[PDB]
């Protein structure tokens, strides 16, 4: 289980919208995906800490599936499941809310 | 320009 694509997936975006759509929501563990603007093609977990720094993890895509750290996946929903209810992202958090963009 | 410095998760 996780939320839809459209409850978390940005596009194309780079960090500083990113981290200002983050900071609107303004809940820690609120989070997004996004395709890296400077790595194209390449996908970014962006993450609202309990401490208000928003942390980005890489997640590369490869043959259908996405890799974060040594981790495979199948999907985005497999990725964001994993880290909402499995394990932590950071210590003692894991995601919490998905922000969605202002546009579809 | 200098990139972007990324995380990693806590279990990997």
């Amino acid at each position: 289980t996780a939320p839809p694509t459209n409850q978390w997936y940005h596009g194309k975006l780079d960090r500083t919208i990113a981290e200002e759509r983050l900071r609107q929501a303004g809940k820690s563990g609120s989070y997004l995906i996004r395709e890296s603007d400077r790595r194209p093609g390449s996908f970014v977990l962006s993450f609202l800490s309990q401490m208000n720094v928003v942390n980005h993890f890489r997640i590369i895509a490869m043959s259908g599936d996405y890799y974060i750290g040594g981790r495979r996946f199948s999907s985005l929903s497999d990725l964001i499941g994993y880290y909402s209810h499995v394990s932590s992202l950071l210590k003692g958090e894991k995601l919490l809310y998905p922000v969605a963009p202002p546009e579809p | 320009e200098e990139e972007n410095i990324y995380s990693v998760p806590h279990d990997s």
